């Protein structure tokens, strides 16, 4: 029952993983154990040149899976089925790409949104919370799916802000307006 | 080698892929053996595609093949039989009986594949060769240790000329010969076998002065290419390890081009430069070096070529034109005139020609013959509209000569009594050189043109003159 | 990165937790795509090569390309009943045809089922759709004549049994007519004595609609050239696997007579449309092609098919299946890829010219671009002898006639040649769909070569022909009989022939 | 069954739906996209899998929101057929383009159908007369016959089809069907009016002429299945009822042409120099659904637009295979002011190649062809040098040929502005008599200009008399 399936190649592998684990529960557990093992493998230096960059055979991949099931508690056997699908397809490099997308699908089914309030500088804790109150109030969320907005620093923007999520964006960046000011005053 | 387990993954025409296990993988140009109800199926490895997974070309047919069937490694390429017990006998691509006189008689075996002789080895010189035909001996620069090339169309009497050449060179030749037929018909197989039972070149008991490798055109395209290579390695054993002369003979080599072009597309490449193989340069080259006259021995090829639609500006015929030393071109027009062989001597070329190369007498005679015939070809258009009568008495004489010379290149052969009808006639290198000189000086420029119809030597023309008189 | 559709994450995870390999992806496999009257299914990890897989839609399609991703199955049907999520069950049997003397006077499609309601095929064996060419040991030289209504073609171009000669030309140039002359003269041997003079002719029609072919067979039933022949069809509206399979299953029906020591002859019309079917077939299964978009292994198909017609040893009865390919060149395009391949296979040409059709030589006759690579001795020895200077007059004639059209003159002897070459040209003409036995093809060619058509004028060729055949019918009908049965002329026979020609040398 | 789904992709004009249901319909079924500007009727062509099909779109494809409801109606698009569809114009969806309210109908039949079998179809030829001499001589038309035109369009095409409608289809007692697949709508308007005036359409009621027009301003998929629509109507009259018909098409190239465009979009590789690899298959199926059955017998005339006037082009080439008579028509021949615009050295028929039209007739064509070929073969020597540098014999033949060449010029009865001149018409028997005489030199002695743009033998004489005063 995909809550919002992704077409893109491996946004479909995320879709597949979700449905299977959603009808047998334990998705929040699965994803949590998965994120932990992915972080502890990459920061281990053996597979920091070999699962970070796939460069292993077919037979050498299966033996990687066997060392991996020590590393965490599997927690749901559909994520153990993902390890068999990727070892067979002869990469381990787009392993975390499926995981990241699966995570979004998982938090979306629960009813949680993750967005961004990109700025060139951080604002007041007041500023962030008002913007949240306004978005829930406004007729763009029914108040049915929960809210997360994440402030980030991007270097693109020169001042002002853009709130982004769901392909709804409210744009009051100055960066663009400055550029157009120059053009029109060199006309 | 020991047992190697591979499983078939895909049957796609000839193309068959395998899934070998890690740390026990074949290498490019091996021969794989598969137990099948089709005997032993052999796959020639031609690529690896990565991940312990190969891509092969078949060498035996792919009918009723079951995916997941176990695939062996011989440990190396197909090894055919080479010997001096391979004289007469008929041999296929995998070195497996098609003359059905039991397994093919060997002393040694070698793989189909081998290395082109090295430059240090080379002892290659060109020394006058002959076949017993007048147009060939005088007006074509054949040399021994050369690489003769019988360029021509389809059905211009290709089979006749080839029949006549083996008929002559082999019986006279102290050595043997090796005949390879690459992608030619089952009509042709019995006919080549049949013609040479009759002339006595093939004897079931003793040795033979010719060998046979008949590879046919219903055979899978990968297998089609290595009929040429199979035959080639026998020529090498003759040259090398016996230290005998042999004269290699191939039929048609266009079929060799064609065969690479097919398995090229399927391997995943594009056959570029008009639907012919890209890898033409390196495969052609392999063949050419391999046929040589070294300090070990002499192997001289006479190679059949088919030019599609008499087009010499298609890239496939043209590259080959450079690589065959002593080219000849056969045309349809000469056959219809009743002129035999189909050879036009105004189209034969060797890369370098002088008075030292072919010799002083030979040069001068062969140049004079060509200019009289070349002036006639030029004047033909002019004469069509203006008429002979607007040109000179002299012009008329260069024309009247070119015609008498022109029918002096007719020679019916004994194995073209099934084709033409007229008895056998042969003229040696000596007889042609001495006699053509007389004609140009004007001693026989009073004998009728039709008294040069169907003649051998000078003698026949006089005898045929008497026949028109009476 | 992208991986094959059987390795896709939804299909693969369920298999691990239910069924995967063995009788579901091994004897069975589950369809996953379909369109263009072509499907591809996942599974079939064990399957024969060229095997027939029956889809659970009441469609059967053979598989020629196998992939561990998607096995590409060519349907013999429409896709408007074939679906995604159907199972396919293996027949376990490679594509096969009924062979018998109970395919005679009957129309059959490439699955050997009646398509004209003449009911059941009484079959004495079944045989194989793909069968390798005979070797070096089962082979005999060809020396057997074949009668054709056009005298110049039979005499110069030797029409044997166990040999392949290519009739080539454009549409409506009597591509069809040359073959039909052959078939028609075979009423006479069919009726007649001697088993080894008998062709059970097999007619193959590929990419020719239902309406055109059905008119044709009715024509052969008039002339009593259908009641022993076999008609194989693969119409244009029927699927491309079916157009491709028609020549290769027709082959088996001729191959059974060959086997038993009888003889047959196979017309492969249209070899060009098989090649078109094959192009569709390989490019929707994804095979990189060569020039003109026709695949790489198009030649391999064409070489193997043609080589199912050859002559055998006396162990297999002295039998021959004989082939005559038929090729429809675009515009006289003989430098195209598919015509260059066919050409290679075939050791003679039955060249037709378009301009000559128009000139009144219907059906068109061109023996100056005809070739014979092999020796000539598989025709009536007699027709060859009479027609012995026929080559020399027709080939010399072409040069003097070319020259004459530039307004440059020549001596009286060349105009004797030229004049004779015109008298001869008229002889050839005779309307399509007409027989002309060999027995009356030896007189006329004697008559032409000895200047007995040179006693008459350019339009009195037809009036001479009428009297000479009448004269031979009264006096020299014994002469006619010896020519057919024994086929050899002596001084005695040639002297009688001479009396006959002199008698009506004028008119 | 209604299958709710969403439109995932608007990949060109071959839109793709992804249903949110685990069911799927069979290929060649119908789907309706629920858009606020009407509907689109689309037909499934591929299953790609996971519940995402690709459907060919027969209705305009701008303004499609990705994420918009689709419904499964099930099965082919249904046209209207009967005695009440007579005089009507039909688009591709059963909809009229001349209005007057809807098409009145009894039966609505699927546009995707099976073609009648081999036992049920045999070709015929029973000899119709064309008032056009050049056709009679070179490639005589007949009932059951399959006629084909080639070379360019707008060179005189339209004029020629109308001449055929004028003589044979106003003396045909069955219905007659005009189907112009993606025809140029101006010409269409002209044709509708003139037919209704000359009485062969009357109101929406009973008629001897019915019409179907494709609009060529519609998307590629719609153009493809105009051809399919028009065949459905013909099937009904010919087959169910069992009444005789006729059929005229300008151009069927359009059908093939549409296919090559959609080929790229569907998932196929398009066959080289811009065609489809499913070229043979589609072409056979369309010409097998209208050819002579046993339930009726229908003479079809097909016109093929050639983008170079060369038949080496594969689309014209596989058409030429499915005809019994041809009359290749060429642009060069038009510009030379020869109307009829038909080639004389490129027209042939399989009833005239074996004397099934008679000995006197066959004999009359044979000579005519030989003279005319002499003229073209010696045409270089003819322009570069004159006729007193050629043999007298040669000069005579060439002289006769030129006169024959002019004689084939005749204006159509329907032309009055396409030739300038009001036409002249002759019979089949009249055409034969006329030529016969001409070969015997009876009227080779009076101007060439006397043979140009006139009718019968009598008319030639009469214009020579004009020219002497």
């Amino acid at each position: 029952p995909p809550p919002v399936r992704l077409f893109g190649v491996e946004g479909t592998y995320a879709t597949a993983l979700y449905q299977a684990a959603a009808k047998n529960s334990s998705i929040d557990a699965a994803f949590q154990s998965l994120q932990k093992v992915e972080s502890t493998v990459k920061k281990n230096p053996k597979l920091g040149h070999l699962l970070l960059n796939p460069a292993l055979s077919l037979k050498d991949r299966n033996s990687v899976i066997d060392a991996i099931v020590e590393t965490h508690k599997n927690l749901d056997g559909y994520v153990v089925n993902l390890l068999k699908v990727l070892s067979e397809n002869n990469r381990l490099g787009c392993f975390e790409k499926i995981a990241s997308d699966f995570g979004v699908l998982n938090d979306a089914h629960n009813g949680l949104l993750k967005g961004t309030v990109t700025s060139a500088e951080p604002l007041d804790p007041k500023s962030f919370k008002r913007i949240e109150k306004a978005l829930s109030a406004s007729k763009l969320v029914g108040q049915g799916k929960s809210l997360k907005l994440e402030n980030v620093v991007k270097p693109e923007i020169k001042g002002g802000l853009i709130v982004e999520l769901g392909d709804k964006t409210v744009d009051l960046s100055i960066s663009t307006k400055i550029q157009k000011l120059n053009k029109v005053l060199e006309d | 080698s020991t047992p190697i387990t591979g499983k078939v993954t895909a049957v796609i025409g000839a193309i068959v892929d395998v899934h070998f296990e890690q740390s026990e993988l074949p290498a490019i140009l091996n021969a794989l053996e598969i137990k099948t109800p089709q005997g032993k199926l052999v796959l020639e490895v031609a690529q690896h595609l990565g991940e312990n997974t190969v891509r092969t070309i078949a060498m035996d047919g792919t009918e009723g093949l079951v995916r997941g069937e176990k695939v062996l490694d011989t440990g190396g390429p197909i090894s055919v039989p080479v010997g001096r017990e391979t004289l007469g006998r008929i041999i296929n691509v995998i070195g497996e009986p098609i003359d059905e006189r039991g397994p093919i008689k060997s002393k040694l075996r070698k793989p189909i594949h081998a290395d082109p002789p090295s430059f240090a080895e080379q002892s290659t010189s060109a020394e006058i060769l002959e076949t017993g035909i007048k147009v060939v001996d005088l007006l074509a620069p054949y040399a021994r240790g050369g690489k003769i090339g019988l360029f021509g169309g389809a059905g211009v009497g290709k089979t006749v000329f080839i029949q006549e050449l083996i008929n002559n060179i082999a019986k006279a030749h102290g050595g043997f010969s090796v005949f390879t037929g690459v992608g030619e018909r089952t009509r042709e197989g019995n006919d080549l076998y049949r013609e040479m039972k009759e002339t006595g070149v093939i004897n079931l008991e003793g040795e033979s002065k010719v060998a046979l490798v008949f590879g046919q055109m219903n055979e899978p395209p990968g297998a089609r290419a290595r009929v040429a290579l199979t035959g080639l390695t026998i020529a090498e054993y003759f040259r090398d390890e016996e230290g005998q002369d042999v004269l290699l003979f191939i039929d048609n080599i266009f079929r060799f081009t064609q065969a690479g072009s097919e398995v090229s597309a399927l391997l995943g490449r594009i056959p570029s430069a008009v639907g012919y193989q890209p890898t033409l340069a390196t495969d052609m080259g392999l063949l050419q070096e391999r046929i040589t006259t070294t300090k070990k021995g002499s192997v001289t090829s006479v190679q059949a070529v088919y030019v599609p639609a008499d087009d010499l500006t298609d890239p496939a015929p043209a590259t080959t034109f450079a690589h065959l030393d002593a080219t000849t071109v056969l045309s349809r027009g000469i056959s219809e005139l009743g002129i035999y062989p189909a050879v036009d001597p105004l189209d034969s070329k060797s890369r370098l020609l002088d008075a030292a190369v072919v010799g002083q007498e030979h040069y001068d005679v062969a140049s004079k013959v060509q200019e009289t015939l070349q002036t006639y070809k030029s004047l033909q258009d002019i004469i069509a509209i203006l008429g002979m009568d607007e040109l000179s008495e002299q012009d008329k004489l260069t024309v009247e000569r070119a015609r008498k010379i022109q029918r002096f290149l007719s020679q019916p052969f004994a194995v073209a009594e099934v084709f033409t009808g007229i008895p056998g006639k042969l003229v040696r290198l000596k007889d042609t050189v001495a006699s053509f000189k007389a004609v140009l000086e004007g001693k026989y420029d009073n004998i009728p043109e039709h008294a040069f119809y169907m003649v051998g030597g000078i003698e026949d023309v006089v005898a045929k003159a008497e026949k028109l008189a009476a | 990165t992208k991986a094959q559709p059987t390795e896709v994450s939804s299909i693969l995870e369920e298999r691990i937790k239910g069924v995967s390999d063995e009788a579901n992806l091994n004897e069975t496999g589950r369809v996953l795509a379909v369109g263009d009257g072509i499907a591809r299914v996942f599974g079939l990890n064990n399957i024969q090569a060229e095997e027939l897989v029956e889809f659970s839609s009441g469609v059967k399609g053979m598989a020629l390309n196998l992939e561990p991703g998607q096995v590409g199955i060519v349907l013999f049907g429409s896709d408007r009943l074939v679906k995604e999520g159907e199972l396919v069950k293996r027949t376990g049997n490679i594509v096969d045809v009924p062979v018998g003397p109970g395919l005679l006077g009957r129309v059959v499609d490439a699955l050997g089922n009646p398509i004209d309601g003449k009911g059941p095929i009484d079959a004495a064996g079944r045989s194989r759709a793909q069968v390798k060419a005979p070797g070096i040991l089962p082979r005999r030289s060809v020396h057997e004549p074949v009668q054709t209504g056009l005298k110049a073609v039979d005499a110069l171009v030797p029409i044997g049994r166990g040999q392949r000669e290519l009739i080539i030309g454009d549409r409506q140039t009597g591509k069809t007519a040359v073959a039909l002359d052959t078939i028609l003269n075979q009423k006479r041997w069919n009726n007649g004595s001697d088993e080894s003079k008998k062709l059970y002719c097999v007619y193959v029609a590929v990419g020719q609609k239902r309406s055109t072919v059905a008119q044709l067979v009715q024509t052969l039933e008039q002339h009593d050239a259908m009641k022993y022949s076999i008609i194989v069809a693969a119409t244009a509206s029927e699927a491309a696997p079916l157009q491709y399979l028609a020549p290769f299953t027709a082959a088996s029906i001729g191959e059974w007579f060959r086997d038993n020591g009888k003889h047959a002859l196979i017309v492969y019309d249209d070899l060009s449309k098989q090649a078109v079917a094959y192009r569709q077939l390989s490019l929707l299964l994804r095979r990189p092609p060569g020039r003109e978009a026709y695949p790489g292994d198009v030649f391999y198909l064409h070489s193997r098919l043609l080589e199912r017609a050859a002559k055998l040893s006396e162990k297999e009865g002295s039998g021959s299946l004989t082939a005559l390919p038929v090729i429809e060149t675009q515009g006289g395009d003989v430098s195209a890829y598919i015509p260059t391949n066919v050409i290679s296979i075939t050791d003679g040409q039955i060249f037709l010219e378009a301009e000559l059709f128009y000139k009144g030589i219907r059906p068109a006759i061109n023996v100056g671009l005809s070739v014979s690579r092999v020796g000539s001795a598989a025709q009536v020895k007699a027709l060859k002898q009479v027609a012995g200077s026929l080559k020399l007059f027709l080939a010399q004639y072409r040069e003097v006639a070319a020259f004459a059209q530039f307004g440059s003159d020549l001596d009286a002897s060349t105009k004797q040649t030229l004049v004779r070459g015109e008298r001869l040209t008229q002889l050839l003409k005779q309307n399509q769909y007409s027989p002309l036995a060999t027995e009356e093809q030896v007189p006329l060619i004697y008559a032409g070569v000895n200047g007995h058509l040179d006693g008459i004028e350019l339009s009195r060729i037809g009036e001479f022909e009428s009297s000479f055949l009448s004269y031979l019918k009264s006096n020299h009908n014994e002469l006619l009989t010896e020519i057919r049965e024994k086929g050899e002329l002596s001084k005695e026979l040639l002297a009688s022939l001479k009396s006959a020609t002199e008698s009506f040398v004028a008119t």
